RNA sequence: AAGACCAGGC
């Protein structure tokens, strides 16, 4: 079901998704 | 210090014999005082130990992460499946006499950071050393042999 | 045969479970620690590094080798460098070793304790050998190195004991228990409701009889019988790490009587 | 930063056991805890030794001269 | 070198207020109806339940260090099954001319009551308690 | 090092406080003891 | 920096006897024996086997302070019986107990296959 | 005597909180007083 | 207030404390290192000459 | 996460779904669906402190949502979600923490003022600050002979490369009285 | 250095290892701990300079502090905690140890006291041996609650001729307190005798503890299976006794207690409701922790922590607060953006209903931080302004 | 308030009495008011007290 | 105190 | 060598 709710353990991949792209020091460089 | 404001310095160093121990053989690398717990209130410290005593035996990484769904009641059950007391405590025999300890101990692997600040970088003693110029009093700082 | 008595249980090459009965705990324990700390062994002590391009530092490797387990069979027919009348060292009190490691295999070349030579004269006695128990045949990975990184050492091993340094004691963990059923009451079990149910029963409870409710508290009873297990790291055979222990403790008890006489 | 010869806590050797372990994983596909158990690493003191080592030497080795 | 008390009482009750190895018991005398007894005791070494027939004694005799056994071939004023040593502290008067001395045995308290050892029970530290059956 | 980069200052009893608005944007715990305390926030 | 050389936990230093025996004035027929470069391993073992000679009136031992590997042993015996002797005896009884042990552990061992 | 009472007083003050929570008291109060303040925060007055 | 009511003085030392349960209440264990650094001017007297000539 | 009661199949619901997720653990396994897309699809929003004022944020995505037609006597007692007004959900509460606390185990179990301390001592432990260190000519630098990733960790550590650059070792602790030292 | 005692003359003992090794009982005067704390040492130089240092600044002379006419050094941690255990009627020791214990007392007369028991096994009790440390002529009398010349609960304290007669020994009997056996031994025997008294009471006890062992672990912080429930519903009911007076306020059905605002008077009750709730929440567990709970033990001995502590770890953490009022409305009409406007309830104003053993929820966890944050603040402000006022 | 006091029968006993506390400070005047005890009145403002009742 | 109650 | 600034310690 490519369309269903989203548990807690899921939100992690989102966060993973975050740093994969921004990285700990986004601010400074940006 | 651990990761719980549970900072402390070395008072002495004993060896394996002198050290208190548990039937298994396992002996502590560190012995911190039960007194640094009651008023510090840092309990998670107590928990990291339990959890980590399981992750030790189970090979699985023990999650301590913030607000999750892991409890003290749960871990304790996992530790009973492996063999030791459901609360950590273990029997110990006093390294000097071999007689058991009338009490039991919270024996369990805990992470410890070796903060910088070693004695030999502070120990300083002076008796008539480099005198200042303007004042003629001693000079400042242990590095310049001060007083 | 006579006084205290043994009753070995399942025993192997790296362990020696057994029951020691008819002895005072006091004396069991004494022997306990004596194995843990005062049996003569043989470890590398002096390291003369010539070249070293490894990512590890000099004294880091130096440490490593101090720990590498060497043979110590006829360790007793060697002398402490401190008593030998030779300035520094010699065949009569030391074992010299070589180690050369050139990075050739363009892809991580390893340095195992197996790679140690024994340049000095062993004088025909079991000793100075890189105790290997590894499945393949190169126990204890000293360290790894890349492309053209070299590394030339030269070790000197000496007698010594666990007191002087941990790199000596051949023990390494030792089990000890007694009176699994708290009859002697040398303990006060912690508990929330039931001590007995909440506290793991030991595998040792089967060679001694259960409590039995109807009986009052026996007092005149003393700590007799101890279930142990003597693990070994190599250097000395699990059996000897017990014998020799039993004996060194004795040699000491001796001089206390000897030193006595000289007075 | 290389494997630690002998366990701090009790003393049992553990230098050799590195490759055996890092192997029983990649291939025989066995989970941590179990690997150790067969490698003969009983009580957690030595257990934690292996199960917690982070072999930096590898990355250090990735450097040139 | 004489005895200072002899009388059999009956356990009125046994109390263990939070003590895994000690109980403070009380019991009245079988002779007079004035003598009560309060005594702490090692329930572990010498068990005792309500309604028991015990014989209590006192006195000083069979102070330099304390010899180990060896007295196997020596006196044994131990013809009992419980023998504590202690000291008595206060000498109280409970109305009338009824007296009551307080005995502590290095940590174990005790109280006696009645009035007929007006020339037997002294005010010294000496004091050996004895009990049987 | 990470910490150091993610650091904030604030030129000089109410500012040092952990305000509500601070939720999510700044870490509630990491902040120097004594002297400047609360005048130095981490993200 | 300030810590001694390890080998000070067993080697006697410049002119020093394992044993130094001093008479005790506190009470009659009593002595205090200073054992140098030793510990509980040997102390407590000697202390123990003395409460065995029911001819010994007293026997305790102690480690003044952990930095220094030494220890004091105090002994007091019955009339006209010298404690030093009781130290010998109780000390000998120790070796025998162990002599037997060594032996009983060797025949026992040989009977093993693994 | 002076240095004595001086400390004897200030010492058990280093062990108090700047807070006036849980009438102006504690740390700030002592301050208030030693200054012989002309307008205390809590003046107030009890009459029987 | 900086140089007169308080000055840096000679014959002083400072390091890290850790309590020891085998030291008389009033003692204070000093690291050999330090004792070998701080001195004490003791005039020669026919009571301590012998010991001093040794210490020297 | 944006909530929007956009469910013509129920109630209020996270625009994001388990299909978007596994669509990421896709590119995640590739080591074309970054964080730039999670935003270019209106599934997540950047809320500054001001805008925050006029929104309603739900904590746990799960729990604070499905209806209700017992509970564990261990976990912490949780209040409720008596509201359907929600506009956004929290990626994860354990994200209100910064680098420091992120390494602290169960910071939700200690007296807050303590966490604040460890928050400082961490910047003073030993480990490895880089790997190139062997080619660095800086005054003072310390490397712990043998590191050790902790027996217990924060999911967050994963982005703090902590497991590969530990600040300590796992010591066999024993909380007891002994010599009195 | 804010004390006459922040500087004291000590006997020098050269020892190995790089550190000043000071006695525990002389801890609180300087007010040091060993988490890294450093100490300055000065060396006299004249023959009189020294004397002046030993005749007026010797640590023994300092035992009775003029500022509070009571001692200022007692028995801390291990020694205290254990001295308690060793005293209980249940604590017995046999010959083998009663000997190694007498040996550790340096002044020991060389005479083993007649066993408190001879009947089957010849045993002794702490009360007995601990007493060998107390000099002759030391008379001490106490009386706690139900205390009377046969202290049932073994309360009070009575020491005659320098032998503990009855009662247990802890902070009250051997602390830097008034009646203090120390305060008395100083006064009755002198600086010297009493100064030695420490080391002894110590040496015996510390040694004993070394063998009896002692610890603490999560297990000491968990509440009975049903008690953890009995509490939950003492917060639920307490929650409604709030929802109730909130309904009765959102109706103007309450009068203004003279001098207070209708609003203020609303708080004044909510606060007094949650507080009394929390107060027993903990009290349920307090009496739920047996005479074996280590944490309890460390509290009775008087060597660390109190009720409050247990409470916040096994029951309810408590209400958070800044500037005296429960977590404000920094966000227009709300605590966090995760809340509905105008929520005056406790789950919004900062009441952590959870116990540390269980764990704070984000909200709870945060408020808690904002609360502690205020704390840390003055401990970092009152620190030097207090010093000025001192100066 | 809790005011201990001399029972006719000797012993001291519990005899609480009402008291008015203010929120401001004037003395010279609120002192001569019919119904108070200008022998017990008290403002924490010592500044005042001295001005009205004499430095002592 | 701060983290327990008002009054505390 | 003196000062200033930042950092960190109880
Ligand atoms: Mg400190
Ligand atoms: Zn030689
Ligand atoms: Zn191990």
């Amino acid at each position: 079901d490519e369309s269903a709710p989203i548990t807690a353990e899921d939100s992690w991949a989102v966060i993973s998704a975050f740093f994969r792209e921004k990285g700990l020091v986004s601010q400074q460089l940006d | 210090a651990s990761r719980h404001g549970q900072k402390g310095t070395i008072g002495i160093t004993y060896r394996r014999e002198d050290m208190p121990f548990t039937a298994e053989g396992i002996v502590p690398d560190l012995i911190i005082n039960p007194h640094a717990i009651p008023s510090r209130m840092t309990v998670a410290h107590l928990i990291e130990c339990l959890l980590s005593k399981v992750a030790a035996l189970s090979g699985n990484e023990g999650d301590a992460s913030p607000f999750t769904d892991i409890t003290v009641e749960g871990i304790s059950k996992l530790l009973r499946e492996h063999g030791y007391q459901s609360r950590g405590f273990e029997v110990m025999y006093n390294g000097h006499t071999g007689k058991k300890l009338m009490a039991q101990i919270f024996f369990g692997p805990t992470y410890y950071q070796r903060l910088r600040h070693m004695v030999d970088d502070k120990i300083h003693a002076r008796a008539r050393g480099p005198m200042q110029v303007l004042t003629r009093q001693p000079v400042e700082g242990r590095s310049r042999d001060g007083g | 045969e006579e006084g205290p008595q043994v009753k070995i249980r399942e025993a192997s090459k790296d362990n020696v479970d057994f029951i020691l009965s008819n002895v005072d705990l006091a004396m069991a324990n004494s022997l306990r620690r004596v194995m843990i700390a005062e049996i003569p062994t043989l470890a590398i002590d002096s390291v003369e590094v010539e070249t070293n391009t490894t990512v590890l530092a000099d004294e880091f490797i130096a440490h490593r080798l101090g720990l590498i387990p060497l043979q110590s069979m006829d360790i007793e027919q060697l002398e402490y460098s401190r008593d030998c009348f030779c300035e520094d060292h010699c065949d009569k009190c030391s074992v010299v070793l070589t180690l050369q490691a050139f990075g050739e295999s363009e892809s991580t070349t390893n340095v195992y304790s197996k790679d140690l030579v024994i340049v000095s004269n062993l004088m025909g006695r079991n000793i100075g050998h890189p105790i290997i128990q590894d499945k393949e045949g190169n126990g204890v990975l000293i360290c790894k190195l890349r492309k053209g990184q070299e590394l030339k050492l030269t070790c000197v091993a000496k007698k010594g004991i666990a007191k002087e340094h941990a790199k000596w004691g051949p023990a390494a963990a030792i089990e000890f228990e007694y009176d699994p059923w708290n009859k002697l009451k040398h303990t006060d079990y912690w508990y929330e409701q039931d001590s007995a149910k909440e506290w793991p029963q030991s595998k040792n409870c089967e060679y001694e009889d259960p409590p039995n409710e109807g009986d009052p508290f026996d007092y005149k009873a003393q700590a007799d019988t101890f279930y142990m297990n003597v693990e070994s790291v190599g250097s000395i055979p699990v059996d000897q790490v017990v014998v020799r222990g039993i004996d060194t403790l004795q040699k000491k008890v001796a001089s206390i009587l000897l030193a006595l006489t000289q007075m | 930063m290389i494997v630690p010869v002998r366990c701090f806590s009790c003393g049992k050797v553990v230098g050799d056991k590195w490759e055996s372990y890092l192997n029983l994983l990649q291939e025989d596909e066995l989970d941590e805890g179990t690997a150790l158990s067969r490698l003969g690493l009983k009580r957690y003191c030595c257990r934690r030794m292996i199960l917690t080592h982070v072999d930096l030497i590898e990355k250090f080795l990735r450097y040139n001269p | 070198s004489n005895t200072l008390f002899d009388d059999i009482f009956q356990v009125s009750e046994v109390d263990p207020g939070r003590y895994n190895k000690v109980c403070r018991i009380e019991a009245a005398s079988t002779t007079q109806d004035q003598c009560k007894l309060t005594l702490d005791i090692n329930v572990e070494l010498f068990p005792v339940a309500a309604q028991d027939s015990l014989t209590v004694t006192i006195a000083s005799s069979l102070t330099r260090s304390w010899r180990p056994p060896q007295a196997g071939d020596r006196s044994l004023a131990d013809d009992y099954d419980y023998v504590m040593y202690g000291t008595a502290y206060k000498f109280e008067e409970v109305s009338k001319d009824l007296i009551a001395v307080y005995y502590s045995f290095g940590g174990l308290l005790m109280r006696l009551e009645g009035n007929y050892r007006n020339l037997n029970n002294l005010k010294q530290e000496n004091a050996y308690l004895l009990i049987r059956r | 090092t990470l910490s150091h980069l993610r650091r904030t200052n604030t030129p000089i009893a109410k500012p040092r406080q952990l305000h509500n608005t601070h939720w999510g944007l700044v870490c509630p715990a990491e902040t120097p003891e004594g002297q400047a305390c609360g005048l130095v926030k981490n993200l | 920096m300030n810590a001694p050389d390890r080998f000070e936990l067993f080697l006697l230093g410049e002119g020093e006897s394992k044993l130094k025996i001093d008479p005790d004035t506190k009470a009659p027929n009593a002595v205090v024996i200073t054992f140098e470069k030793e510990d509980h391993t040997l102390g407590n073992l000697i202390r123990a086997e003395l409460l065995n000679d029911r001819k010994v009136l007293f026997a305790a031992y102690k480690v003044e302070h952990p930095f220094f590997a030494r220890f004091k042993l105090r002994i007091q015996t019955t009339e006209g019986y010298d404690p030093k002797d009781a130290l010998k005896n109780a000390c000998n009884s120790i070796i025998n107990k162990l002599g037997a042990l060594k032996t009983n552990f060797e025949t026992e061992w040989n009977l093993q296959t693994l | 005597v002076g240095v004595l009472a001086a400390q004897s007083i200030g010492e058990p003050a280093t062990q108090m909180t700047l807070n006036t929570f849980h009438v102006t008291s504690g740390v700030p109060r002592l301050k208030e007083i030693l200054n012989v303040a002309k307008n205390m925060k809590t003046p107030s007055l009890t009459v029987y | 207030r900086g140089n007169l009511m308080g000055k840096r003085v000679d014959f002083s030392a400072r390091t890290v404390i850790s309590g020891d349960p085998n030291l008389e209440l009033d003692q204070v264990g000093v690291p050999k290192s330090i004792a070998k650094t701080l001195t004490y001017p003791e005039v020669v007297t026919p009571y301590n000459i012998d010991r001093l000539t040794q210490l020297v | 996460f944006i909530v929007e009661d956009d469910e013509s199949l129920g109630h209020k619901e996270l625009k994001v779904r388990k299909g978007h997720i596994a669509k990421l653990m896709a590119t995640e396994y590739q080591d074309e669906y970054t964080w730039s897309s999670l935003l270019n699809e209106g599934l997540v929003e950047y809320i500054d402190a001001e805008e925050e004022e006029s929104i309603l944020i739900a904590m746990q995505p799960e729990d604070l949502e499905p209806a209700e037609a017992d509970v564990d006597p261990a976990k912490r007692i949780r209040v409720s979600h008596h509201a359907t007004t929600f506009t956004h959900c929290e990626i994860h509460p354990s994200m209100i923490l910064g680098v420091a606390a992120s390494i602290i185990p169960f910071p939700d179990h200690n007296q807050s003022p303590r966490n604040t301390y460890q928050s400082a001592m961490g910047k003073q432990a030993m480990g490895v600050f880089l790997t190139n260190y062997n080619v660095r000519m800086d005054t003072m630098a310390n490397i712990l002979y043998y590191p050790q990733k902790p027996l217990g960790t924060t999911r967050a550590m994963e982005y703090l490369k902590f497991r590969e650059l530990p600040a300590g070792q796992n010591a066999i602790v024993a909380i007891a009285c002994y010599s009195g030292y | 250095s804010l004390h006459k005692m922040s500087m004291m003359a000590h006997r020098v003992k050269v020892i190995p290892y790089s550190t000043f090794r000071l006695n525990l009982s002389v801890t609180s005067p300087y007010n040091a701990d060993f988490d890294g704390d450093e100490m300055n040492l000065h060396v006299p130089q004249s023959e009189e300079t020294r004397a002046e240092l030993s005749q007026l600044c010797a640590v023994p002379l300092q035992i009775v502090s003029p500022q509070s006419n009571k001692p200022c050094m007692g028995i801390v941690q291990d020694t205290l905690c254990g001295i308690r255990k060793l005293t209980l009627r249940d604590t017995f020791i046999e010959l083998d140890q009663v000997l190694n214990m007498l040996y550790w007392v340096p002044d020991w007369d060389g005479v083993i006291p007649t066993p408190a028991i001879i009947k089957p096994k010849p045993l002794w009790s702490g009360k007995q041996i601990l007493s060998v440390a107390i000099p002759n002529g030391i008379h001490l009398q106490r009386f706690d609650e139900g205390t009377t010349l046969l202290s049932p609960k073994d309360n009070g304290m009575l020491i005659i001729d320098g032998q503990i007669i009855f009662g247990v020994v802890e902070k009250k009997t051997v602390g830097s307190s008034n009646g203090g056996l120390i305060h008395v031994v100083t006064r009755e025997k002198g600086p010297q005798v009493c100064a030695k008294l420490f080391g002894n009471i110590q040496k015996v006890v510390n040694f004993w503890l070394l063998h009896n062992g002692f610890s603490t672990g999560i297990g000491d912080t968990i509440a009975d299976g049903p008690t953890m429930r009995e509490i939950t519903e003492t917060i639920a009911e307490a929650k409604k006794k709030v929802l109730d007076v909130t309904k009765e306020a959102q109706a103007n059905l309450l009068t203004a207690k003279h001098g207070m605002t209708l609003r203020e008077s609303f708080e004044d009750n909510v606060v007094r409701f949650l507080n009394e709730a929390r107060d027993k929440a903990g009290r349920l567990a307090e009496v739920n922790l047996k005479d074996l709970n280590n944490v309890k033990q460390m509290v009775m001995a008087g060597s660390k922590g109190s009720f409050i502590n247990i409470a916040q770890m096994s029951a309810c953490v408590g209400q958070q607060s800044v500037e005296g009022k429960r977590i404000a409305f920094g966000f227009v009409d709300r605590t966090l953006p995760h809340f509905s406007k105008d929520d005056y309830s406790p789950e919004s104003k900062g009441f952590v209903e959870n116990s540390y053993l269980r764990g704070l929820t984000p909200q709870e966890f945060f408020f808690h931080a904002m609360g502690g944050r205020e704390g840390l603040i003055d401990t970092a402000v009152k620190t030097a302004e207090t010093g000025y006022i001192q100066r | 308030y809790d005011r201990k006091v001399p029972s006719p029968t000797g012993e001291y006993v519990k005899e609480p009495e009402w008291v008015l506390e203010t929120d401001g400070v004037n003395l010279s005047e609120v002192m001569t008011v019919p119904g108070i005890d200008p022998t017990r009145i008290y403002t924490n403002s010592f500044i005042d007290i001295m001005e009205v009742l004499g430095i002592e | 105190n701060p983290i327990w109650g008002i009054g505390c």
